[PDB]
Formats: structure tokens, C-alpha cells, sequence
């Protein structure tokens, strides 16, 4: 239920 | 170290003024005293709100810290005084310059006297030195005009009222890395964070 | 994705109070209006800070979002305006009368009659319903019990009373997990964490 | 008092006047309690005069004498409480309310608390009782007109209000029948003859 | 005014005392400004009913016809400027010195500065000129002398402070005499004769 | 009515 | 001084 | 001039 970016 | 602490603290008035919270973030600015927004102040000072334009001072110096931070206070609660005369609120002047100008009167007998005495005439205007001062308006724009170079020149206020150049949100993109942290441990993936209460597993 | 946000906010509290930034804690509670802090209203409302009670309340519900709200707004100016009678200020009760206590008239017309009429009392304990209310701490203290039954009654305030279960400083650990995250691809180790503002980089 | 001492006290009245001591005589007319002029009365109404007013009123009246005063003083105090809500001047309206009012509600609880309620009121013209205030001087001739009809229906007024018809002077024409006494017991001439005083007889010799 | 008329309201001022009638005495002495009455004014100034005392004032002198009749009414409104500072009425207190104090400006600028000063002080016997205020009545007990002072020297008042000597009664002795007069025009008995008024002379028939 | 001294006899 | 209007003649 | 955990 958040936000998340995988980088990378 | 505790500059870990004092950094985060402008991450946190970063993230507090991209969400909007107004007052909050000069609350901040004022308790821990790191940065001094000067357009804000402008603001404030414009809009007449002495208490808070006072309070916000507060967190950075006090009234006899400096001659520099003296004259600001001076300043303030003297354009305070006059304001209550302009309207006619001979009663607020009196409590105005009893409670709060008084204080001067110590470092300058003559000075507190003579505004003392700004009382008993018809318009303030009569004397020759405040002759000058209408509307309020001007006024408040004149004295900011000083105020402001009060306060650059101040060294209380020297290298607090430039805000650190920063990249938007970047306390977000440090809780990003955060959780890219704790999904790198996770035996294995997957994406499915549920908070940022608990560092978050996978299974 | 919009809870990140808002459970950063948590986060952020806790960070303020562990720093001990009282006021910014409480600030941030009200413009977010996600936690109510029962501690600090029954602090603020034992010290009589009116305006201050009410524009933390403000933060969570206006006067006529429901009834509870009202009740609660309404005791509060009540108790604000008896205050002022006790210490035989008729005029200060008079202004309350008129701009805070107005309101309320027409929901009750009659009320708001009767309790005009405490003006032209001697003493309003003449009056047999307030026969009753003294000190002023005691009233307080009966009017918080009243006001805390109001606000964990209200439905405005039902799930903001509990703040989360939280270990100690966990915004600092999760920025310390970021720093790890910046510390893994450094290409390579070697610990000298020169800023939070940018990334660090070992070289 | 005997008829003589009174009878004098119309005489000195009639003096002042015609030597125009103004204020001695309104002095005199309120304090011997003899004679109430309504001249004078509607002149401090309109003037707005309050403390005057009832000052006057004093030396004929108390406040609960009678009805009639009653709603004499009652009127009165109303609209010194409504100017002091049309100055917007609420710290004097209430002051008025509780020393000058409260009087008033021993004998009509509702009637005080339906006029206390004028101070909640931005404008107390939308009291449709109290819509009719146009300006003070309007007002304060309007509620002469009911003054005038409570003094002169007041048993304590009643017989007061007009003043005894005499010839212009005549206390100075009776001191002149004194003199003319004291020259008659003289044993010389003449005709033109010098009077030194009022304070001790005249005497020729 | 002719001497006779001057006379008669000295009778007419010992009548109304004689009869009680105190208000109507002292608005004839000051209105006539023949009288001024000691006794009455230290009465005014110990019970601090300064409008009275400066009304009583006004029917003698100016606040700038002297320098004595000055120092007399600034006396009089300093000390209802301290006594306003005294009941920490602020408000009051700059009232006065705007509206009743500050007409001695002109003739002394700093004087008006120096006391201005004193609404600043936490209390005014920090003054070392006004450390001498004790309570209330000795303050207006202490003025009091200084003000009999400076009405006995002052020009207007120095004539004026003693009451012309006469027997008691004397307006009524006369009214007598007129009696008599009318009386002796009389074409008939006896002693004893009836008189039925003083407002229009008396005959027997 | 009112009191009335005579002076001669 | 005084104003005196005699009475007989 | 920062505080840092390395974890681990
Ligand atoms: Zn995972
Ligand atoms: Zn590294
Ligand atoms: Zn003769
Ligand atoms: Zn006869």
C-alpha cells in the first residue's frame, strides 16, 4: 500500500 | 553526529513545505532556530501580527542579545504604539508602552520619555520627528526596509537565512532507499510494503 | 501511496518529540489533523489557553460539524465566559457573549437568553443552575472530565486518539538504512558520511 | 414650613429669575420641592441631561413613590442604555444595565430580561418593539411626549406645575414697603431722602 | 447691577441658609460670584467632588485669569490625575491629562512633560517630588492648605471670603415691615388682623 | 395665617 | 444708593 | 561527520 521504487 | 540531527531537521522543513504545512514549518524554523525565513517574516510584519512576528523572533534572539536585535524589537513595538494612537486607542498605547517599550527606557532615560509624550498630542504628527509617518501601510514598508537590514547585518541571523540547495523530497527518496534496503534482504522477491512502522520482510 | 505520506507524518512526530520540539509537535498534529493529543488538550485546558485549545481543535472539526463538536465548543466558551465574570470583567464577557457564544443561539434561542442574563447578577451563582461552579480549577477539572467523554465520544476523533506503536526514533533508523543503501555501491569501502543532502559516494 | 416661609420661597423664586440666576432657581425649585418646571424639564430631555434629570426629578419624587414616577425614571434609564448601544459603547450600556436598570426587575423580572437581551443585538432595531428608533433627537422627543403625559397624571405633580400669579417684582416691591416703614418712623425731612443699606434700618439724622 | 439688587441677594442667601436649603446657597453664590463660601469648598475638595469644586470655581474666576486661580485648578486636577493612578484606572488617568491638563502646557511645557512621565511609572512615589503621597485624605488634607493659601491671596477671592455682618433673619424682618405698611393703610381693627398672603397686599374690609 | 409681628402700640 | 419709590405725597 | 550504523 506505499510508494516504493526499485532501483534497480 | 549532531549534524545528522540538525540536517534532518531541513529535510523534515523541505518535506513539512512541499505537504503544505504552513505553520508548522516556521514553528520548526523558530524552536530549532536553524533557519530564519525572511520572506515569511516580510509577510508577518506586513500584515501587522506583532505577537507572532515577536514569537518568531524568539527562537532565534532575545531582546538584549545585541544592539543589532534591539532595534529590531525597539522598532517593532514602537510602530505597535503609534498604530493604537492612529486608531485612537490611547488605552492600548499606555499598555503598549508600559509592558513592552519600558524595557528601552533603561538603555536610553531621554528616548522613552519623548515617546512617552506622543500621548498628549492631538496627532502624534505634531512632533517634528514623527511628522512623517502615514498611512500605516508605508509605514510598516519603511520599517521593513530597516528591519531587513537589521537583521542581514545582524550576527544572531548571519548564516541562517540561506536554505540549503536541496533536490525536491528528499527525505522521500531517503525513505525510498529505506525500503530498497530492507526488500533486498527479503529471501527473496516479488513489492507489497505494507508500512514504514516495520522494516518489511517477503514470504 | 498516499499512507506513505501520511505514516511519514507519524514518523516525524515522534522525531519532534524525541527532540523535544514541543511546539511544533502540536502544530504538525493539528495542520494534519491525523493525531489528537489528549495529554496536551487537558494541559492547555487546565491552564485555560482558550484560543490555543480551539485552534488545536480547529485542525479537527469546526463547530457544527455534529453535535458532540458543538457541545464541546460550546462548554469551552461557556467556561471562558463565567471566567471573565469571576474576575468581574463585564465587558470581556460581553465580547465573548457576542462573538463567540452567538453562535449557538440559533440552535437554542432560550439558552442563549439565560445565560445573557448572568450579566446582571451580583454573583452568577444567584442562579441556581451555576449555583454550583467554583473554583475555577475545579470547574475546569469537571468541565475536562465532560470534554473528554464529548471528544472520545465524537466521531471526528474516534481513530485519532492512539498513536501507533513505534520503536524508539524509527525515522533515524530508516535514514541510517538509506545511508547503508548509498554506502553499498561505493565502489568501494573503507564511513565518512559527509551530508544527508546528497548521496555519499566513497572515493 | 409656614405659609409665610413658603409664600417667600415663591417671591425669591420670581427674584432669581428676573435676575436671571438660572441654575439658582432650577436649585431652588427642586430642593423646596414647591414648583416643577416643565419648560426646563423637556429643555435637559432634549439636551440629553440624565444626571440633571433625575437630580430634578429628586426634589419631587422617588423612584418607587408611584407608578406613574416609575415609569417616569424607567423611560429615562432606557434610553440612556439605547444612546450608549448606538455610540456602540457596550462597556456603558451594561454599567447602566446593573447600577441604573436592575431596579426595575424586583417589580418586572421579564421585562429587564427582554431588555437585557438588547446587548446580543449588531443593531437593536431588530427588536420590532424597539424597530421605531429613528435618531436621538427624534427619540428623545418621542419619549418627552409620554414624560409629559406621566408628570402631569402623577399625584405628586399634579398640583405643581403652575407657578402662583403675581405681579413682576413683587419681593422688590415689598422691600420697598420696608423702606417706606423705616423713612415713616424718621422725625426729619426730606423726600428723596438716602438709603445707606438693606442690612440695618434707615434712619434720618 | 444696582446696589439695592447686590443687597437683597446677600438677604436672600442668608434666608435660604437659615431655611436649609444648602444646594440652592451655594448655586447662588457662585451664579451671583458675591460669596465665596470657605467652609463649603474644603467640604467639596476633602470629599474629592472635583466638578463640583471646579464648577463652584467658576462663578469667581477663570482657570487663566491669574497665576493664582492656575496653580489653583492644576492643584485640583493633579490629584484627580494621581488619584486615577492610584486605582490603577490608566485609562482614566490619560483622560485627564489630555483633556483637563494639558491647557498648563502652553504656559510650561516641561512641568506637563515631568508628570506626563509618571503614567509609566510602576508607582508615582518612585517621584522623589511626589514620594511624599501617602494615603488619599492626607493628600487631599495637604492640598487643601495650599490651596486656602492661594484663594486668599488670589485678587478675586480676597474681597470675597467674609460674609457681610446682619442681624439673623433679617429678609423676614423686613417682610415684616411691608406688612406693616399695608397694615397702617387699613381703614379698620384690630390687632391681630388676618394676613392672608405676601402676594398681594393685605387690607381689612 | 401667616405670622405677623406688630411695631407700633 | 438703593432705588426708593416713595408711597404717599 | 555523521552518525552511521553499518549493518552489518
Ligand atoms: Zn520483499
Ligand atoms: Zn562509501
Ligand atoms: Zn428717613
Ligand atoms: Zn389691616
Amino acid at each position: 500500500n506505499l510508494i516504493y521504487l526499485d532501483l534497480n | 553526529m549532531s549534524s545528522l540531527s540538525r540536517e534532518l531537521v531541513f529535510l523534515i522543513l523541505q518535506f513539512l513545505d512541499e505537504e503544505k504545512f504552513k505553520e508548522t514549518v516556521h514553528k520548526l524554523e523558530q524552536e530549532s532556530g536553524f533557519f530564519f525565513n525572511m520572506k515569511y517574516f516580510e509577510e508577518k510584519v506586513h500584515a501587522g501580527e506583532w505577537d507572532e512576528v515577536e514569537k518568531y523572533l524568539s527562537g532565534f534572539t532575545k531582546v538584549d542579545d545585541n544592539r543589532y536585535s534591539m532595534k529590531i524589537f525597539f522598532e517593532i513595538r514602537k510602530q505597535k504604539y503609534l498604530e493604537a494612537l492612529d486608531r485612537h486607542d490611547r488605552a492600548k498605547a499606555v499598555d503598549i508602552l508600559v509592558k513592552d517599550l519600558k524595557v528601552f527606557s533603561t538603555f536610553n532615560e531621554e528616548l522613552y520619555k519623548e515617546i512617552t509624550q506622543l500621548l498628549t498630542l492631538e496627532n502624534f504628527r505634531e512632533n517634528e520627528q514623527l511628522s512623517k509617518y502615514g498611512d500605516t501601510k508605508s509605514a510598516r514598508s519603511i520599517m521593513l526596509i530597516e528591519l531587513k537590514k537589521l537583521i542581514e547585518a545582524n550576527p544572531l541571523f548571519r548564516e541562517k537565512l540561506v536554505f540549503p540547495t536541496l533536490k525536491a523530497s528528499r527525505l522521500r527518496t531517503l525513505i525510498n532507499q529505506s525500503l530498497n534496503w530492507q526488500h533486498q534482504l527479503c529471501k527473496n522477491p516479488r513489492p507489497d510494503i505494507k508500512t514504514l512502522f516495520t522494516d518489511h520482510t517477503c514470504t
